[PDB]
Formats: C-alpha cells, structure tokens, sequence
C-alpha cells in the first residue's frame, strides 16, 4: 500500500 | 465528515469542552480546528493526528480509537466566542470541507448588576430620543411588537482598564407615544430595574 | 548532481543451446540520469520486438533496466547491445558472448 | 524471517509538458509486486506478481488515486528544487524517493525508511528515530526547516508504523526463496590451460557469493567474475571463473553461498 | 503570516465584471478562493496548487481564477449576477494550516437607485446614569444606509479605541430597505466630565466609485465617512 506524501512540498 | 453539536454556552472564566465525532476517519487524516468570529476571516486554532496537543490557545484530545475528539479551551474570554469547526484534513490533501460547526457563546461574569433604563439626548437636533437598557445580568431581551420601535439585541462591552463588563441594549422610536418606561415591555427584565424619573 | 554511465551486460536467460528458444538480455545498470536508449542488434540490424523491465534504482540511487527479446540461438548468427546515454560521447556496443 | 516492503519512486521533470514522468515500483521482500507509470495509455497501478491479482477492485482504485497525488507532489517539488539551486539549467531534473518498512518476527516495525535524492545525490532523509531529518546541503536545510515547522515527520512516522506494517502483514498471507542451481563449464585456452566457469542460475534474492577453492583453501589466483544480473523471469545469474592446468581441473571446487541453501554448495568439473 | 484582501466591501451593478485580488508575500504554493453566504458554510470555489495549476472546487460555476505568480490569486466574475452577492475569503497554505484573508463583501445590484450613505448621530450620556453608576455611555446611531457596507469606529482624543465599546453585530431594517446600526462607548463619569476630552463616532460607508456612472438626480452616494462628535462637559 503506497505512501502518499505529507502535503508540504520540498 | 465530522459531527458537532449546534451550540454551546459558557460564562467567561470556565473551561470549555467542544466535542467532535468522526467515526469514519482514516489513519492519514488529521483533526483540524478552525474558528470564525462572524463575518471575519476564519482562524486556525489547533490540530493533531493522535498524540494530544497543547498550544497557546487550546488543548486537543483525541480518543485512542480516533473516532472522536474534543477541543479544550482553558479559561475562555469573551474574545473566544465564535463558531468552532472540527474538520478532517488528509495529511496529503490541501482541501477542507467546512460544516456548520459549533456556535460557542460566552457571557460575561457580571459582578454587581445595576439594571436600569436611561434616556439619551441627541447632541445636535433635538426631540430625537434613545433608550439605553443597561447593566443587567445575562437574561435575554426581545424585539418590540410595535417598524415603529426599533430594539437592539444585547451587546457586551468590556472596559479593560477596569475589570468591568456590562450588557446593554438600545431602543428608539420616532413616535411621541414612545417613552423609555414602556420601551422594553416585551422583555423579561428584573423587577428592580431602575427607571429614572424625567 | 552526479551523472554515472551505464554498465552493460549482454547474455541469455538460459544457457544458450542452438535451435532452442531463449531470451537475449541487455542489462543496463548503475546509470544516472534515467533517460537512456537501448537497441538489441542481430547481425547489425536493430530488432523491432524489444521489451524492457520497469525503471527502478539501487541504494546508491543509480538506475537499472533489462531489455529483452525472444530469440533462437544459431551457431553463426551474432548479437549485440547498443546503448546511448548523456555521459557517452558515442553509443557503446557490447557483443553477445554465449560463454559469458 | 526479516520481511520488508519498499516503494521506489522517480520523477523526471518536463518542460512546457507540465507533468513530469512519474514512475513508482513496489517491492515485498525485494521482489516487485506493484507498478505505476505515468506514461501509460491509462496510468494505473497494476499487479506485477501473480498473487497480487486477487486484490479487490477498490484497492486498485485507491492506489491509482494516490499515484495521481504523488505525481502532483513531485511536480511542485521539482519546481521548488529548480529555484533552490538558482539557475543550474539542465534538460534533466530528477527527484527520487525510497520508503518502506522492515517487519520483525514479533510483527512490530523494525526499521522505517524515507529518503529523497535530487539529481542523483542524497537530498534529505528521515532518521531512524522517525522524528528528525538529515539534510545534505543548504537547499535540503530549507526543506528541513519547512518540514519541521509543518510537522511532516509525524505524518510519515504514522504511515511507517501503521499502514506500512499492516499491509505488509496482509501481502505475506496473499502470496503464502529460490536456491541456486549451479554447474561448472569448461573452456580450453591455449597452451595446456583451461577456464573453469562456475555458474549459479535460478536463484533469488540476488545476494550470493561464489568462490573457487583447492582442497578447502582459497586460490591465490585472481578470480574472474561477472556482476549479479537478472535472468528476466524473477531470478538471477552469476558466474566466477578460474584458469587451471589441463588435466588438473578435477581438484578445484566451487563454493556457492546463498540464504536459500541450508548449506553452501560444493561442486567441480568432473572429467571422464 | 498575513493574507491580504482588498477592498473590504464592493458594490457592483448586475452584468459588470468583477476582479477580486488576494496577496501573500510568504510565497506559499497553494491558495484558495472561498465564498460564504450569511448563515451558511464556507464553500470552496477554486484552489490553486501553483502558478497556472488551478482546479475547480465545490462551486466553480460563474467564476474563474488567475495565478500567474505565487504571491497573488485573483477571482474574476465575468458578468456579475445578483445571487453572487456574498462574502469572499481567499486563503493560502504552506502545508500546515490555511491562513485566511479578511474577506471582501460583494453586493451585486440590479439598480443603484437604492444606495444611500448613513446618517450618524451621537447621543450623550444621561445625567441619571452618571450619578447612579459614575459611568457615562455614549450611543452612536448610523441610520438609513444601503447596502450594509459600513464600518463604525470610535475615536477618543484622536485615537481609535476598542475598549469599552460594543457595536451591534447585525444591523436592523427601518422597515423590516435601509439599515440602522448602533454602537456604545462607556467611559468613567470623571472622564466624560473633562471638557478637554474629545469623542468621535466615525462610520465608513463603502458606496459607489468614480467610474460608477450615476443617473439619478440626488447626491451620488460615493464611498465616504460620516462622523458625529461631542466634547465632555462638567454638567
Ligand atoms: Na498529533
Ligand atoms: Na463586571
Ligand atoms: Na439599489
Ligand atoms: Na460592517
């Protein structure tokens, strides 16, 4: 089950 | 989706507990609390994922199954009155869906009620007249049964230099039938309300 | 930023036996960035039916890819892999050697 | 034993083509099991192992939605990275991400992983405490301050201790290793010499060791070898070779160490 | 962290264009446009994930947006409709919370013939209140204005005050139609009795602007402030 990144971008 | 009660009442100084139910929450969804003073811009209060959270304005507790939470406002001021929105916010998602939220009212601690109805005099044109119902405890008042007598809702002012809060409402009319002694008959006012003799 | 040129191996899926169906592999690995061009040649001619694994990478972040085609080894047909990458001044070619 | 799940993500920036090329590959115990590619005719997550084909339709629906989320996350992050490094013009800007979880026999999270690279170099990584970040340079230090301010680590730690371990558990019941098969081939060289090539085929995982010996002793001769390579069917190949005198080659032994074997193999080329 | 929005109030004729502007100087990647009808919820019109990366929210019909730089986000109504009368809030985010601007109240009117500025009167404290409580309440009435586009404030010796002040949260209609709004200012009786103390009730009315053509006969109800004032006095 894939990780969806925390919405704060690089 | 979250579920909150429609409204909540407290007096200044008390601790306030705002509950929120969210039984279909998912593991990636944060619990966010925003507040909005009416017609003003909404304002972030706090948020958390599971671990309880304390900050300058509030405490958040999240149940260990994460299906409900509660916002805790330690020593509410009059300035904390507002609509409080509990909203789920996916950790990867920028959107929020606001609901109806909880309307929190907070009434002042009136130390020495001196309920009275005064007549105020226009500082320019004369025969213009206004009635000020003031200094009553937090027990409400309603509009007139006469488009002829305009009655304001109660309004809390805060003299911060002293420690002094006071309720007031205003009433006015163009009639000569209108007098300050009858202005607030449709309200439930104290039996000892002071009516200065003209 | 670091760019790395691809290491190339050319070999068969199974030990090559003349007249037996097999797979010819061009394994390209250790490269960066991922833009790469890989052609499988039979007697100098580019083979049309070439598929490839999905782009992945290693702990050092360098990419790797397998390009494969089905083929039947003969005794004297000859195979190579041809690779172009931004780190290369000209395409690099690696001969298929069935003993290797 | 020590089970694991990994997702290897790559985004390659594109010009006025707005969306970067975005690829994601998922592994269970170092074996590919799902794949997403943005350059497909219809970008979808797909099974890459026969045992994943039993998952329900909603699973593939949820996963494909998360891929479109990642694609946008990498797109904005690549634009940000472009500005962190001032000019620095290139037709290739690559952001890579590795994440996943090592699972113990006790079924708790053993190690959680989250690492980023930009342009082929370490950029930023979550430390093993799953609470602090290691930043490789000035640009990654901007990112780190930003993620400390917004609490990014807590989101990633929650995934690593929770969803990651939980679905790893389930996959290991869905598809409820493969030891090498070895042999020696024999290649005469000139002037009474011959090459002995020890092959290991059909094994998985890739990790293997091949050694030539003479009567339990390692040879001082230098061993010719080949990097471990995929066969293309999910297994790997390796060989090590050695040059010995013609007529003496029966005395030399190849050893093959692999975790799929209880004991390491010993084999030789036997003459008639 | 500050999101900026101008103007606070705006009158537009039906069928005219509208451009609402939002700024944030922290260069957050994502910005939002919301609208809120009174007594209802905030609804997302459009979200901007980055320059030229805009997506419809829940109620996109009748609006479009422009995001050419990260620092601004504009909402465009190509032909204003009366049911677009509302409060519009823009927001921004870096990845943590959203920061909201102070909002713009737009009123879209078929006709401007019913736009009126307030009349402002100050009512002085009663002698009875003074001797009974040793405090003095001034009442300000802002009267006969339309639409509901006013900001009332109290100025004491030239300084804006918020302490001891309460203003009605909602206006009331004079024919339950023009509005009326009341505010109170309470000071100590001794402060009121000093003739050197100056009190001013100021109400800012957001009405018509210059390019708003007016065809009626009476005085153009432009954007203006209307004031009433009084000095303390030893009664
Ligand atoms: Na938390
Ligand atoms: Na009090
Ligand atoms: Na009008
Ligand atoms: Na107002």
């Amino acid at each position: 089950s894939s990780l969806c990144n925390f919405r704060a971008y690089v | 989706k979250t579920t909150q009660p429609d409204s909540m009442e407290s007096t200044e100084g008390e601790t306030v507990h705002l509950p929120c139910s969210h039984a279909t929450i998912s593991g990636n969804e944060y619990i966010y609390w925003y507040r909005q003073v009416p017609l003003q811009g909404p304002e972030y209060v706090t948020h958390g994922l599971q671990q309880n959270t304390t900050n300058s304005m509030a405490f958040l507790a999240i149940a260990s199954d994460r299906k409900s939470s509660t916002l805790i406002l330690p020593h509410v001021s009059l300035r904390d009155a507002a609509v409080y929105h509990c909203i789920l916010s996916g950790g990867s998602n920028y959107k929020l869906t606001f609901g109806k939220g909880t309307l929190l009212t907070v009434t002042p601690n009136i130390q020495n009620p001196d309920p009275a109805v005064y007549q105020l005099r226009d500082s320019k044109s004369s025969d213009k007249s206004v009635c000020l119902f003031t200094d009553f405890d937090s027990q409400t008042n309603v509009s007139q049964s006469k488009s002829d007598v305009y009655i304001t809702d109660k309004c809390v002012l805060d003299m911060r230099s002293m420690d002094f809060k006071s309720n007031s409402a205003v009433a006015w009319s163009n009639k000569s039938d209108f007098a300050c002694a009858n202005a607030f008959n449709n309200s439930i006012i104290p039996e000892d309300t002071f009516f200065p003799s003209p | 930023m670091i760019q790395r040129t691809p290491k190339i191996q050319v070999y068969s899926r199974h030990p090559a036996e003349n007249g037996k169906s097999n797979f010819l592999n061009c394994y390209v690995s250790g490269f960066h960035p991922s833009d790469i061009e890989v052609d499988l040649l039979k007697n100098g001619e580019r083979i049309e039916k070439v598929e490839h694994s999905d782009l992945s990478f290693s702990k050092d972040w360098s990419f790797y890819l397998l390009y494969y085609t089905e083929f039947t080894p003969t005794e004297k047909d000859e195979y190579a892999c041809r690779v172009n990458h931004v780190t290369l001044s000209q395409p690099k070619i690696v001969k298929w050697d069935r003993d290797m | 034993g020590p089970h694991s799940m990994r997702y290897f993500e790559t985004a390659v920036s594109r010009p006025g083509l707005e969306e970067p090329r975005y690829i994601s590959v998922g592994y269970v115990d170092n074996k590919e099991f799902v794949r997403f590619d943005s350059d497909a005719e219809n970008p979808r997550y797909e099974p890459r192992a026969p045992w994943m084909e039993q998952e329900g339709p909603e699973y593939w629906e949820r996963e494909t939605q998360k891929a479109k989320g990642q694609e946008q996350w990498f797109r904005v992050s690549l634009r940000n990275l472009l500005g962190y490094y001032n000019q620095s013009a290139g037709g290739s800007h690559t952001l890579q991400q590795m994440s996943g979880c090592d699972l113990g026999s006790d079924w708790r999270l053993l190690r959680g992983y989250l690492q980023f690279a930009y342009e082929g170099r370490d950029y930023i990584a979550l430390n093993e405490d799953l609470k602090t970040w290691t930043a490789a340079d000035m640009a990654a230090q901007i990112t780190r301050r930003k993620w400390e301010q917004s609490g990014a680590a807590e989101h990633y730690k929650a995934y690593l201790e929770g969803e990651c371990v939980e679905w790893l558990h389930r996959y290991l019941k869905n598809g409820n290793t493969d030891s090498p098969k070895a042999h020696v081939t024999h290649h005469p060289r000139s002037k009474g010499e011959v090459t002995l090539r020890c092959w290991a085929l059909g094994f998985y995982p890739a990790d293997i060791t091949l050694t030539w010996q003479l009567n339990g002793e390692e040879l001082t001769q230098d061993m010719e070898l080949v990097e471990t390579r995929p066969a293309g069917d999910g297994t790997f190949q390796k060989w090590a070779s050695v040059v010995v005198p013609l007529g003496k080659e029966q005395n030399y032994t190849c050893r093959v160490y692999h975790e799929g074997l209880p004991e390491p193999l010993t084999l030789r080329w036997e003459p008639p | 962290m500050k999101v900026t929005q101008m103007p606070r109030y705006l009158i537009k004729r039906m069928g005219e264009n509208v451009l609402l502007e939002c700024g944030q100087d922290m260069s957050h990647e994502t910005m939002y446009w919301y609208r809120q009808d009174p007594g209802l919820g905030l609804q997302l019109i459009y979200i901007s994930y980055d320059v030229d990366s805009n997506s419809e929210g829940d109620i996109p019909k009748g609006y479009r947006v422009s995001r050419k730089k990260r620092e601004h986000f504009s909402l465009i109504l190509d032909s204003a409709k009366t049911n677009q009368t509302s409060v519009y809030f823009c927001a921004s985010s870096f990845g943590r919370e959203q920061y909201f601007g102070p909002g713009t109240r737009l009123t879209v009117l078929e006709d401007l013939k019913n736009v009126f500025p307030p009349e402002v009167a100050v009512f002085e404290p009663s002698e009875a209140e003074i001797s009974h409580t040793q405090k003095a309440t001034l009442v300000c009435l802002a009267t006969g204005f339309y639409p509901d586009h006013v900001e009332l404030s109290w100025w004491v010796n030239g300084k804006e005050v918020h302490s001891g002040v309460c203003t009605d949260p909602q206006p009331l209609k004079e024919q339950p139609s023009r509005y009326a709004l009341s505010s109170r200012l309470r000071v100590s009786a001794t402060f009121w009795q000093n003739p050197r103390n100056h009190f001013r009730c100021q109400v800012q009315f957001y009405g018509l602007s210059e390019n708003d053509e007016w065809t009626q006969d009476r005085a153009k109800p432009v954007t203006q402030i209307v004031s009433a004032e009084a000095w303390g006095r030893a009664d």
